[PDB]
RNA sequence: CGGGGAAACCCAGGUGGAGGCCUGUAGCGAUGCUGACGUGCAAAUCGCUCGUAUGAUUUGGGUAUCGGAGCGAAAGACUCA
RNA sequence: ACACGAGUUGUUCGGAAACUGAGCACAACGUUAUAUCGUUUUGUUAGGAAAGUGAAGGUACUGAAAAGGGGCAACAGAGAACCUGGGAUUAUAUUCCAAAAAGAAAUUGCAUGUGGG
RNA sequence: CCCAACUGCAGACCGUACUCAUCACCGCAUCAGGUCCCCAAGCAUAGAAUGCUCUGGUACAUAGAGAAAGGUACACUCAGGGAAGUCGGCAAAAUAGAUGCGUAAGUUCGCAAGAAGCAUUGGCUCUGAGGGCAAUUGCCAACUCAGAACUGCUUACGGCGGGGAAUCCAACUGUAUAAUUA
RNA sequence: CGCAUGAAUGGAUUAAUGAGAUUCCCUCUGUCCCGAGUUACUAUCUAGCGAAACGACAGUCAAGGGAACGGACUUGAAGGGCUAAGCGGGGAAAGAAGACCCUGUUGAGUUUGACUCCAGUCUGGCUCUGUGCGGCGACGUUGCUUCACUUAUCGAAUGAAGAGACCAAUGGGCGUGCUGUAAACUGAACCAACGGGUCCGGAGUCUUGUUUCGAGACAUCUGCCAGAUGGGGAGUUU
RNA sequence: GUGGUAAUGCGCACUUGCCAGGUAACAAAUCAAUCCUCCCACGGUGAGCUUUCUUUUCACCAUAAUCCACUUGGGCCUUUUUACGCGUUGUUCGGAGCGGGGGCUCAAGAUUGAAAAAUGCAGCUCGUACUGUGUGAGUUCUGCGCAUUAAAGCAAAAACCUGGGGUGU
């Protein structure tokens, strides 16, 4: 029959990205000589919003290291991260919220958010508001740091990657309840068309797996293979545990 | 005089969305529009732009505090721990 | 409308040349066939989409 | 602004103009007559009645995704009668 | 209707010359038995040598500086220097009017002249 | 060579008619369907509701004579009874504006609620209250509300909710089978 | 004592809300008893204009028999012709090669534990594929393999913007590139000043050579061969 | 280049070598409200009505671009010091400088002239000369944004602009 939805969401036809009132993407400055024997400080110029983003960002400007120019970077703003703050940025740089240093150089127990897990990535993890990494241990051999993250796994990343120091901006959005459809409208108009959403058992049998009839059901288990194939994994995909949890939650 | 009894800053939906998810939107609903005291000027002159952004009206700054307040309550804690984490260092 | 382009204001140019009628002494050609033009036309019916 | 109270706070008069809030135009719809029409005004229209009408609203131009495929607040809807 | 003549006038009005947007796909590269396929704006093509411009200086050489090819997409977004009067018509006009322009202005290019440098 | 105020000459390209709709487009047609934008008078009235009117525009929609039955209606009425009609109050009637008093159970305390229900309303001649400005005094505009006396009702345009007691289902606004199911 | 209720295949309630389903009550009424009068536009007659559906031929009945429900035949009863407006009993009236049902060695949409296979995903082997000391095995060689390596390859970033060394071996023929900061609270920085003999400094030099970082002979690398899964999809049957 | 304590005023140069910032650039509701429309007031010209009544009813009474020389609302400076005071219909503000005196600047106008009566309109005269020329209801231009509900925070670039630095030296 048709294609599932989920499969044609994979064509990014109507699916991508809405974006353009959104800024470019968010990134850590460079890393440069500079950023790696010694720290560039910039200034805080303003505190803004993306659309479809639930953090603060922030416009940053350093001053070139080479030409003559002033190059501004867009990055997470901590929580108290304040305009006209000075940022510092590089090895030297001193331990302080807001300042980013590279992640061997920050004591034991800190709290970190907007790592970079490779160590000139500019910055991938952590980087949701309210959420922050806890560097745990470094390892002085080897040459790694072990970090917890928010999904509460622990991660080893090469001890030469950069962290900015306090959790994320915006904290909450998530703990108020929404109680209108309205509200969630604009919610997903900055993000994407994810929304609003059938659910299957309504849909019909040709569209999707769970497409039966008399009694909307879906008629077979709806726990699903790793190895199913597209437009068939529906549903739990490959679930170890399955209903109420009711001691546990171990990591994911 | 006063005109609600209870419902406050929600009894603009009217019968609507019933009585314990009203009640709890109404905590950080009168949290973000309320005024929260400024460190910087001293006046309590802050209001929430966007989310997290929060400008003070007296010194025009702004803080990037978040949520529905300024300072979550873990965000004491992360100030905090590095105010004694730096300073433990430097000795 | 007011708008056009100066390659279709030509088309109906010719097209509206083309509706006159058949001359009255080309009827009086020693052999001659065409009496009524054929291909004539009124914006009412068949229209030019140019 | 006034009144009550030791306190905590509680009562009353104004101002203010909130809401996927109510009546009601245009707009957008299409409930009932199972009304007209039913070789029609019309290969789905008309009359009164009715839903909503600051919002998940209505709308022009441009632009994107289509044939075992597209798109779908899901009716086998729609993709030039 | 039909037949036979006539009618649409712009330095400023709308577009284009000359903006960018959702987007498009020429080059380039890569695929494909086959380009009639894909990539081609998150600052921007291409394993990728795509700058033909010229600061300062020496008299049409010498080389600082500039990273990321060409173009299209808006007659409702951006941009745009002109207004009324009329006896100027069968029909066009912020379009036409001629020395008292019925007249009054705005602006672009170049050029001489006087004033200054 | 630059600058300044004038002056001199030149100022190219394409559209420009008409239409935008009960006849100029799409719907086989001059089809009661559909189709974006701008300007928008007077009176009654809360008014872009609805009714009539000055400027503008129309008298084109095939007509004439004309009291049959049967129909359609963006048409009415009815003695006595008042849902007995019928699958079923379908259709019709009914309610109605504004102001004052009054208002139950249930409840997420927001509502329910215009709940239910009672009463007032014209015309005319007066009276009170509500302000501005100028130097207690002088001069002035534009309206609204309340009260009284006298007098009248044939209850008399348009417009405009019937209401109450409960059960089933979905929480709500929304969407939804273009052309039988909202 | 539930043919066959029941807990997110959600159970039980539920104010407000509904062009949702149902039952009573007041009000009101031509819904009704039981119908009557009036109006506009028709139908009606006229002027002008002027179609289509349909059409074997046709057209009054009773009974009989018949394909068992006649306009026609049989035996009877009616029947002068031509006409205008109505009406809806009949013409088993008109529309449409019954949609119901069965049949056909006709399909199509869906489903799965059908028959038959295909992509996708995983898995093994060889390959890509290199270097060094080793450890376990097998009969000097080879299978496997720990570890330390770096040039294939892979992942990332950057305008490929500063690597490594100099600190010198198992090489080849003190410190480590170092004005600045140590909670923060918005200033500026270019197109060399200058020194030395037009060059060299200022602004260290060198290159067995990667742009840099991480991983690294691994696998998410490449290609072929092999199995498992596989209504996601195909064909056909039932 | 140059004045003012200052807000800023006045008309040798070049700056797309370079850099930095602005304009372009976007935003509710309430209140006030521009052009303009309507209505009233004043009374000039013609017309309508006239048995009676009506100092009457109807129409018109206009000034385009361009360029010159008091009021309202905001930002600000100096001065005197304020911790109760100023202010809106309205959810405000001040020792990080309220209020008062005096000033600077910006926005929207008002006013007087150039254009411009030579035009337009109406009436009339024997195809001409003369005559005439509002504290009201609307109105989104504007005040008006770091500006709306907001888990909604409301496009970009050419082109232009000023400055930094420099050139002139």
């Amino acid at each position: 029959g048709k294609t599932v939805l989920s499969c044609r969401k994979g064509n990014g036809s109507v699916y991508q990205v809405h974006g353009h009132k959104r800024l470019g993407s968010a990134k850590l400055r460079i890393l440069d000589y500079a950023e790696r024997h010694g720290y560039m400080r910039g200034v805080v110029k303003s505190i803004e919003h993306e659309a479809g983003r639930g953090a603060a960002l922030a416009r940053v400007e350093f001053r070139h290291p080479y030409k003559f120019r002033r190059v501004k970077e867009l990055m997470v703003a901590p929580e108290g991260m304040f305009t006209g703050q000075s940022v510092f940025c590089g090895q030297k740089a001193p331990l302080a919220i807001g300042n980013v240093l590279p992640l061997g150089q920050i004591t034991e127990g800190c709290i970190v958010c907007n790592v970079e897990a490779k160590p000139g990535d500019r910055g991938t993890l952590a980087r949701a508001s309210g959420d922050y990494c806890i560097i745990i241990s470094h390892n002085h051999e080897t040459g790694r740091t072990r970090l917890k993250l928010p999904s509460g796994q622990k991660k080893s990343v090469p001890s030469t990657s950069r962290a900015m120091i306090g959790i994320i901006s915006g904290g909450g959005r998530i703990e108020k309840p929404v109680l209108k459809a309205g509200n969630s409208f604009y919610r997903f108009r900055g993000k994407r068309n994810c929304w609003p959403k059938v659910r299957g058992v309504a849909r019909n049998p040709v569209e999707h797996p769970h497409g039966g009839g008399n009694h909307q059901h879906i008629g077979h288990p709806s726990t699903v293979s790793r190895h199913s194939p597209p437009g068939q994994k529906v549903g739990l995909i490959a679930a170890r545990r399955t209903g109420r949890i009711r001691g546990g939650k171990a990591v994911k | 005089a006063k005109r609600t009894v209870k419902m406050g800053v929600m009894g603009r939906y009217g019968t609507r969305y019933g009585a314990n998810p009203r009640k709890r939107a109404k905590k950080l609903e009168v949290s973000q529009h309320a005024k929260h005291f400024c460190s910087f000027c001293g006046k309590f002159a802050f209001r929430r732009k966007a989310v997290g952004i929060w400008r003070c009206d007296g010194c025009s700054k702004t803080v990037a505090g978040g949520a529905y307040t300024l300072s979550t309550p873990n965000n004491s804690t992360v100030r905090s721990t590095v105010r004694r984490l730096r300073e433990l260092a430097k000795i | 409308g007011r708008f056009k382009p100066l390659a279709v204001k030509k088309k109906y140019a010719k097209k509206m040349n083309q509706n006159k009628p058949v001359p009255y002494w080309i009827r009086l050609r020693t052999g001659n066939r065409i009496k009524w033009n054929e291909k004539r036309r009124h914006w009412r019916r068949t229209k030019l989409n140019y």
